[PDB]
This record gives structure tokens, sequence and C-alpha cells, in this order.
RNA sequence: GGCCAGCAUCAGUUUUGGUGGCAGGAUAAAUCCAUAGGAAUGUAGCUUGCCUCGGUAAGUAUUAUAGCCUGUG
RNA sequence: AGAACUGGCGAUGCGGGAUGAACCGAACGUAGAGUUAAGGUGCCGGAAUACACGCUCAUCAGACACCACAAAAGGUGUUAGUUCAUCUAGACAGCCGGACGGUGGCCAUGGAAGUCGGAAUCCGCUAAGGAGUGUGUAACAACUCACCGGCCGAAUGAACUA
RNA sequence: GCAGUCAAGCGUUCAUAGCGACAUUGCUUUUUGAUUCUUCGAUGUCGGCUCUUCCUAUCAUACCGAAGCAGAAUUCGGUAA
RNA sequence: UUUGCUCCACACAAUAUAGAUGGAUACGAAUAAGGCGUCCUUGUGGCGUCGCUGAACCAUAGCAGGCUAGCAACGGUGCACUUGGCGGAAAGGCCUUGGGUGCUUGCUGGCGAAUUGCAAUGUCAUUUUGCGUGGGGAUAAAUCAUUUGUAUACGACUUAGA
């Protein structure tokens, strides 16, 4: 009876938005969009993870789901207390994709003898999963 | 011509015993080094003034950075160009942090829908369009709504690999 | 000039549900369902209200932004076919030889026959498509009425029962003879 | 990095698919392409099929068996593209096509393989929305292949074949994630996941 | 003895990285801090009309329960 | 086809212009290493399916000088501009109402009343009406538009430039 | 040789149904010239007959648009070899 | 047929390799949308979650992987078998039943390794063929010559002949 339509939830490329820079001397780094330039290009402020107010290619940026109240223009000392009121970080590192980043990160910087040990205890874990998997 | 710098640039017209110290003509120039910013100021000093580089002096070049570089401002550009058939001059408005910025922005404009080269133009006057309402370009004026928001359809990920095992989607 | 934005709207009546997935459009209303494939457009579907949808394109030329407006009448059209319906009123039009429309069945596929025009002994037959009703209406002098809930359909089944019916090698200013859309409004009066 | 690549040409700009596919097969790599009907050319259907009559036109005066040959099938368009952009006059280029095989649909030895795709050669990653594009089984058909028909019926058979066998690995799948969710509030689990894994 | 090599320490040529200390500019411009003055894509408050929680639409209000701009230091 | 200055080919390989005496780059003993020139870097093919801002969709698209062709004239295709206009004291478009009187204004014509033609280019009522924008009449009569209105409510129109 | 653009005029009225002055932009290489690059230790020099193929600037046939297309006839034009 | 032919198994020989060196690891569809999980009123449904690449997943320790002793658990895996089903697009593969036997690094022990000398691919794959030894299986044609004329320059074709 009621009329249904798919939502469809994009990401807006807004004020407040968070968004991960992936090139650049940032690369990694968090950021909000503090006002945008074109359809194109925003001026961004990562002052908490040291990223410096800049103008901004979207094409270099990731948007993410996280966005905080933030007034379109406000500065760095602004953009920071905002930044640390909305705990940014801590949602972003609450995140799977974070997860992901800091899983592959580690993964990266395993040595040798950590890779031996990652094989003996995925074999351990391995076979208690196949005897509850037999069992079920 | 390049990544572009805006310079002051001071010129004297060299004194003689005559006439000592003259009238120290000063221009504000868009390039990438200041050997093309003192190039560019004798050929508009040529273009203004009775005056060539050879009877002439640079007094002066000075970088002028952006005051304000972190703040998103509406420019009015004035330029004059030459076309295939005749000169123009022509007003534009772009949205950017700088009036470097807001120049290359204009170049690449100009090549790209009058296919005018960097010799064929003439930047007038850059001046920033302080108080909105007097943006009169619609390309412009839709950047200026209250809480613009818009989303970025049909994201298209690079791939770093050849082969993707995936289907990859092109959400955002 | 790329605008960043651009929306139309598309008021749903009360007994009207509209189910929009990703770009498959099913308006139900009281005279039946309608469906229409749009995934080659490129918009943006969303419900406000339950009364309300609206379309939009985001970052959008001039081209798409008129088949914005495209796709919101295509739409309001389906709503407007399950609501009121559509009738496409036509006339017979002739000088001297009586135009002779008839419905018949051939494998039961109900095509309309038009015999006699200009005198010919060639038999025009215009299949009559899904969902299309055909009435020889009463208390007019030689009219056919197509009814039906696609405004598409409707529109379609009458231009190729004009078409059949064109003239040749005359001077159609003079041989008028045809049969022509007099009125296209809706099945239901005044509504 | 597999001893055969199978690339699942649906939607897969068919050019730009033969440039990755060239560079894949002069540099040793067996790449096998399936669905060569589901390709995509950029351009109008109408656009493309111009292109193919004026192909056609062209063949040797004198005596035609002699001229350039015009298949007709999606794979062997496809393997004309990648035979023009191969150097295949010479014996590495020879080489490098027998490393190849093309097919429409999907046959028996493959459809139990990975199939994978060029995200760069993706049509829907490469076009701008809204320009219009060709595919190749209805290019094909219009020129005069034969076998769209029968492609799309050993096509859906193998699409229900599939969809079977799919819905029997993804309850095994559910399974064994439901196994794995278990101990993994276990120490072994805790070491891994310090360790990343 | 001969043939083919490996390593180390050097020499000539060169290629590609990591890192330290200085100089200049508007003794960078910025950010930041302080301060003065403003308007708005007008924040809080206040006023008018609405009603399905409770907000909304229009006014007034220049920092207040957001901020921003310019000048100066 | 004939002169001037220079550089070249002849007499000259090499890299590039696919190909080519003359063009671009560079002139050459036999080798090694490095860097380049002109030219290039999807694949052929060595080298970024590089980055960035735009423009273009062509039922004959276009794609690097010499060079292997295209013009005048056009196009609410699309883009960006110039100048002048209308507009919340209601812009344009859309539907409906009016569109008079003096007046068949004067004259040429067999007849011509606003409307085959010349001149005169006026006012009263006027929100408004031209001695007339068209259709129609043998001339009439009659529809039609300029012009003004009723309804909706914010941007719109014209001539140009490339 | 063929094709455009402008539009003073023709076309009873009406520039563009069909035409179209004064001008002007082109295309073609089935004219004839211009040139002398190839061939003078030799490319068999007219035309016809025969036979194949190609082009389209389409005479006819197919389907159409326009007319100063009532019909008939005809004219202009489009896709089309 | 001067013991022929063929299939299997092993052994020994040659023969080369467009180029193995952990695993080609299987939905379909859409991309201005989807995957998965869950729930219900089973839908173009609600809810939650994921993507932002395979940077994954599986595998992976032991004289190139030896010989042995246990613990825990009835798992994992190899093998020859075996039960049944499915697969014709090029099926030549997929799934599955039961038992036997080997290994298990899931955990804890004991012994061995050296001298290839400071590296040398330091030889581990698959591709054909030959030959020998064992076992199983089968026991023809075609061409020439002759003949036919539905054929024909000659070849070829098309007929016939114990
Ligand atoms: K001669
Ligand atoms: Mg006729
Ligand atoms: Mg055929
Ligand atoms: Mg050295
Ligand atoms: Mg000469
Ligand atoms: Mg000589
Ligand atoms: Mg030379
Ligand atoms: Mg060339
Ligand atoms: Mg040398
Ligand atoms: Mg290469
Ligand atoms: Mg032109
Ligand atoms: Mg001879
Ligand atoms: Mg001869
Ligand atoms: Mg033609």
């Amino acid at each position: 009876t009621d009329s249904i339509v798919k939502a469809s939830n994009w990401r807006l490329v807004e004020v407040g938005r968070v968004v991960l820079i992936k090139k650049g001397q940032s690369a990694g780094k968090l950021a909000a969009i503090v006002e945008i330039i074109d359809q194109k290009k925003v001026l961004i402020d990562g002052p908490k993870a040291g990223v410096p107010r800049q103008a901004i290619n979207l094409g270099q940026v990731v948007l993410t789901p996280l966005t905080f109240a933030l007034p379109r223009g406000a500065r760095t000392a602004t953009v920071s207390k905002k930044w640390a009121a909305a705990a940014v970080c801590e949602k972003w590192a609450a995140s799977s994709w974070a997860k992901k980043i800091a899983q592959r990160e580690r993964r990266a910087a395993l040595t040798d003898f950590e890779r031996f040990q990652v094989m003996v205890l995925r074999k351990q874990k391995r076979y208690t999963v196949k005897k509850a998997l037999a069992k079920a | 011509m390049a990544h572009f710098k805006e310079y002051q640039v001071i010129g004297r017209r060299l004194p003689t015993e005559s006439v000592p110290e003259p009238k120290l003509f000063r221009m504000r120039i868009f390039a990438s080094n200041e050997v093309i910013a003192k190039s560019r100021y004798w050929y508009f000093l040529q273009k203004l003034h009775k005056v060539k580089k050879a009877s002439g002096e640079i007094v002066s070049i000075n970088q002028i950075n952006e005051a304000h570089p972190t703040k998103v401002k509406n420019f009015g550009v004035w330029v004059r160009y030459d076309s295939r058939s005749g000169t123009h001059n022509m007003y534009k408005e772009i949205r950017d942090v700088s009036r470097v910025a807001a120049v290359e922005t204009l170049y690449q404009d100009m090549a790209a829908r009058h296919r005018a080269r960097f010799r064929s133009i003439h930047i007038l006057k850059v001046a920033e369009i302080e108080k909105t309402a007097d943006v009169k370009r619609q390309y412009v004026k839709q950047f200026l709504t209250k809480d613009l928001k818009f989303p970025l359809p049909h994201r298209v990920q690079k791939s770093t690999k050849t082969f993707s095992y995936k289907r990859p989607s092109t959400f955002y | 000039m790329k605008y960043i934005q651009t929306e139309q709207q598309i008021e749903v009546p009360e007994g009207v549900t509209v189910s929009i997935k990703s770009r498959i459009v099913k308006v139900v209303g009281p005279r039946g369902t309608l469906t229409k494939n749009l995934k080659h457009i490129d918009v943006t579907f969303t419900k406000v209200n339950n009364q309300l949808i609206k379309v939009a394109v985001h970052n959008g030329g001039r081209k798409h932004v008129a088949a914005l407006r495209t796709v919101k009448s295509l739409v309001d059209n389906m709503i407007t076919g399950v609501t009121k319906g559509y009738k496409y009123k036509m006339r017979y039009v002739y000088a001297h030889f009586p135009i002779n429309v008839n419905i018949v069945e051939k494998d039961g596929a109900k095509f309309i026959e038009v015999r006699n025009f200009l005198g010919d002994k060639k038999i025009r037959n215009v299949p009559v498509r899904d969902g299309v009703t055909i009435e020889f209406s009463t208390n007019v002098k030689d009219e056919i009425v197509l009814s039906g809930n696609s405004v598409e359909d409707v529109s379609q089944n009458a231009a190729d029962l004009q078409q059949i019916c064109r003239v040749r090698n005359k001077d159609i200013r003079k041989f008028l003879d045809g049969i022509y859309v007099s009125h296209k409004g809706f099945i239901t009066e005044d509504l | 990095v597999e001893p055969v690549v199978v690339i699942d040409g649906k939607g897969h700009l068919v050019g730009r698919l033969a440039s990755v596919v060239a560079k894949q097969l002069l540099n040793g790599q067996k790449i096998v392409v399936v669905r060569a009907e589901e390709l995509n050319i950029s351009g109008e259907f109408f656009r493309n099929k111009l292109k193919y009559h004026d192909f056609l036109r062209k063949a040797t005066a004198f005596n035609k068996t002699r001229g350039p040959f015009h298949f007709r099938a999606p794979s062997r368009i496809f393997y004309k593209a990648l035979r023009g952009m191969v150097s295949h006059k010479t014996a590495r280029g020879k080489a490098a096509l027998e490393r190849l095989k093309v097919f429409e649909g999907i046959p028996p030895p493959y459809d139990k393989k990975k199939r994978v795709v060029v995200p760069q050669a993706l049509r829907v990653l490469r076009l701008k929305p809204g320009r219009k594009y060709t595919t190749l089984g209805k290019l094909s058909t219009s020129v005069g292949w034969k076998y769209e028909d029968v492609v799309a019926k050993l096509e859906a058979k193998r699409k229900v074949s599939s969809a079977e066998y799919y819905a029997k690995k993804r309850a095994f799948t559910k399974k064994v994630a439901s196994a794995n969710a278990t101990a993994a509030e276990s120490d072994v689990a805790k070491q891994l996941a310090a360790l990343g894994y």
C-alpha cells in the first residue's frame, strides 16, 4: 500500500564530512571538509592527525561515513575543537575499515619468526575449527 | 606557462641628467618564475608607456603570497584575449583559495574553451568578490547556497593489479 | 555547466503505490499496474512522505537535466494511467468512400480492420496492443475510442491506426481521407 | 599469477581488454576469455554496425577468398582486435596467440573455474555514465553470427547449475563462518589477532 | 700454470635512496594568540503563524547556548 | 618557370617524421657505462591505461609542423563570453476576455472599406487598440495579431562573439 | 564540367513551388590547356567488337518529402548503384 | 606377416619442452547499486553489517622433509578400492557412500643430519618415442592390375568381379 523507493545512501561532500587522504604527504590521515570550493575541490583541515589546512582535489581523498557538526569555513582551532568534541578518531578506529587498515599494517610489520608463529597458531586453531565443523 | 606565482615588478625608465628619479611604474604579473615575470612586465610596459628594457631597468621584483591562502574566495577575473579572428574582453568567475590558483584555473579554462594560449591572454584584473549577490555567474552561484551538500555517484576506484576477482562496485 | 543538483517532484495520489527498485518503477492504482524500466537515464529516486517522490540528477549536464524532467513526466503519466486512465478518440474522415472500421480476431489477436479506405480493395489490419480496449462510439458519427492504462500504448495504437490510413500518390491537402486522433484525454471524467 | 587466467568478458570494452590480453600473452601468460558475446564496444550499436560494414566491404577484388576474412562471431571479433595488437606474423606473436583461447559463453572446462575481470578494461569503470555502448553478441548477430540463441540457452542452463552450486557453497560458508565465529574468544585466536590474523 | 666465478677493501665514471646543518623572502605568507571594527550562505536568544513528537517558515537579533570576515599588533 | 641571402641534399650514414634525397635532431674510428636531442610512453613498441582543469558524441568524429587538402555560408547541438533590454509596483511562455469610435481616413481602380498599390503615420474612449500583423471577400461582412487584461508565480528576452 | 552562399528581380499577388541578376565560395579530373618528373639499348600509337568490375554527379525500377500536387501527366528534392 | 597389432603395469633407454617450481580459489545480476547475515506479513519488504581491493582466502614446520616413543581427539589429509547420483557447449569433470591402510606439526619427547668444504638450477616437472619383461584383448582392408560409363584431357569419379 505504501510506496517503496530504495534509498541509495551516498556519502555527501559537506562541511564536517570526514575524509581519508590516500595520496600526498598525509597518505592515510583523516581530515574534515572545511568547505566546498568546486564540484571537484574542497578545502579540508586535519589538525588532529597533522594534515595542514589545504585545498585538495576530491580525487585525492576518500569520503568516510563519519560526519561531525562544523560551521562552514571554520578555522583550524575550531576544527580541532569540534573534532575532539565529536571524538572522530575513536569513531573511525571503531570501524572495520580502520580495523582492516591496521590489520594490514600489522601483517606488513610482522617478522619471519612472527610469521612462523602465525602458521603454528593457525594450524592449532584450524584443528579445533575443523573438529567443530565435523561435529556439526 | 606553469604553476603560477604572483610578482610585483617595479621598473624605472632609466634616469638621465635631465630627469633623475623617474616615475617608478609597478605591475602585478602572474608568472612561473622571475625571468618570465620581468619579461611580461617589459611586454606590458612597452604596451603602455614609451620605454623598453634597453632604456629602462627593473627596480624591484617581489613575490606576493596570498594573504589568506586557506580561505575560499570567489574571484572576478577580467581578461582580454585574442581569438582566431579578433580580440575580445571577457569576465569570468573562479572559486579558489588564492590568486595564483584562480589564475591557473583561468588559463586552463581559456585554453579549454576558447583555445586561447598563454601568449594570447592578458590578465586585465583579478579581484575578490567580497559580497555574495555580487557574484553574477551561475557556475559559482550554485556553490554559494546554504548547507551545500552533494554526493559523488559512480566512484571508480583504480586497481593496482591487472586482474580483479570481485566484479567491483561503484558505490560511494 | 554541470548543475550540482536538479530535482523534480512526483505527486502520488491516495490510491497509488509506487515501488521503485534500482530504476524499475511499478505504479499500482485503482485501474491496474504499470511498469517501466528507466535504467537508461541515471537518475536517483527518493520517497519523501508517501505522497511525494523526488527524482534528482547530481552534477548533470543540459541533456541530463532535460532527461530528468522527461523521467518525471513519464512517471506522472504512469500514475495518471493507473488513476484516471487514458482515452484517445479518433474520427474517420472521408469525402466519398465510407471507411469501414471493425474489430476482428485472427488466432485471438484482436486486429482492427479498415476496409474501403479511399475505395481500396486492400484490407488494413492494425493489431490491438495488450491493455488497449477499442470501443466504437455511439452518439458520434465515425468515432473509434482507445482506452487503457498506458498512454504510450494507447497513443501508439492510435498512431498505428492513423498511419495505416495514409494517402499515397495524391495531393493529401485535397484527399484528406484518414483516421485522425481528434481528442486525447482521460477515461475518468473531470478527475 | 595463475597458470591460466580466465577472464569473464562481460562488459569489458573490447579494445582495452584486448590490449591487456596482448600484453599478458606477449609476457607469457595463458589467457582464456569467456562470454565474448557479452563484450562491450563504446559508441552506438548503429555506429559499430556501420564500422563492421565498412570492414566487410574490404576484400581482395580479384578473389574474395584471398581478402581479409570477416569473422562474425564475438570471440573472433575480439580475436581480430587482439591479433591486430599482437605482432602475429612472427614466431613470437604466433606463440603468444597459441597462449590464448576465446569462447562464446563458458564451455565445460572453464565453467567450474574462477573468472576474473580487468578493471582497467571494465565498461562501468571506464565509460562516462550516459555514454552509449554496443553489445558484441547483438553486433555479431546483426552482421551474420548464427549462434546467439544456442549460446543464450546453454548460458541459462549453466547459470542454473552455477546457482545451485553457489547456494550449496553459501550454505557451507555460513556453516564455516559460524564455526570460526566460535573459538574466536579462544586464546589461540587472541594471539592470532595480536599478530594480525 | 690456464678457464669460470664469489667476497672484501679501494680507484675512475655514474645511477638511486636515508639523513644533518645553514641562508633568503613581507627576516615567507599562513596557522596560533591578542585586539578593534563588521555582515551573513544570520549562531544563540526574542517575535509572529502552524502542527503528527516537536519543530518549522518569515522577521529581529552581530556572539550569545556556533562561528566567520577585514584591519592592527 | 626565374632571381637574392643562408642552410642543406648531391657527397650522408645515424635517431625521429609508419613509409620518403632535402624536414626535426644530430653528423659517423672500434667498444663499455651514463645522460639526452627530436620524437614518443593503451597494444603492436622500449617507456605513466600518469596526474590535473575543461571541451567534444559525429548514421562520413578526431587524433601532431614539412605532409600528403578543404571554403563561403549555416545549426535553441553543446560551451564560454559581449552589449542592450523586461522583471515580485508580477519578467517570458501557457489557457480564456476584449481588440472600439471618429472611419469605407485620402488617393490611384471596373470594384480596394486597415490589409494587390502611393502618401498621410492622427487622436477620443482609453489598462488598450496599428488608418493596421496575417487569414479570408469580386468589394463586403467575418476570424487573427500587434495592444491591454483574468489565472500561475522568478527569472526572462534580443542581437551578437568564438 | 558539376555544386553551393547572398537575394535585385521572374513567378498575376508572392525573393526562395520552380527559377534567379550583380557578386562570391567551392568541388571534380570523363574537356582542353600549362608543365616536362617517368619512359627514346622501344610501356604497341584511333575507333569498334568482347568481357568483368568499380564510381554516383540517379535515366529507369523500390520507398518517400515538396509543388504554382484536383485527377492524369509533370517538375524539384531525399535514401538509394 | 620372416611372431605381426593393440591395451594395461613395471623396468631401462632415448626424446624434447614459447618455459611448473604451494593452490586457475566456479553464482547471477546491478553499478544513480549491490554481497552477506537475520526476521517476518515472503516483498522492488524490515533490520544489522561489509566494501574504500587478492594487502585476500586456503595452504604452509619435519633427511626435497628420515627413524622412532607417547598424550589428546575421532578430526584433517594421501592412496588403492568402493556406493550412488549428476554433468554433452569442447561432457572426460563434480558431488557422494562405506570400509581398509599410510601420514598428521593438535600437544609433548629421543635419535639422525656435518666434509656439496663460503655460492654455483646443483638436477625432484611433463612430452613423445623405442625396447624388454608380465597380464588382457582383436584376427582387416585399401591401392595397382581387370571391369563399368551415371565420369573423364591425364589424374580423379562412379560401378562390377572368389
Ligand atoms: K620512348
Ligand atoms: Mg498525380
Ligand atoms: Mg555467409
Ligand atoms: Mg666506488
Ligand atoms: Mg626545370
Ligand atoms: Mg652528380
Ligand atoms: Mg644530412
Ligand atoms: Mg607521415
Ligand atoms: Mg660510442
Ligand atoms: Mg611496453
Ligand atoms: Mg565556419
Ligand atoms: Mg615491348
Ligand atoms: Mg605491355
Ligand atoms: Mg547520391
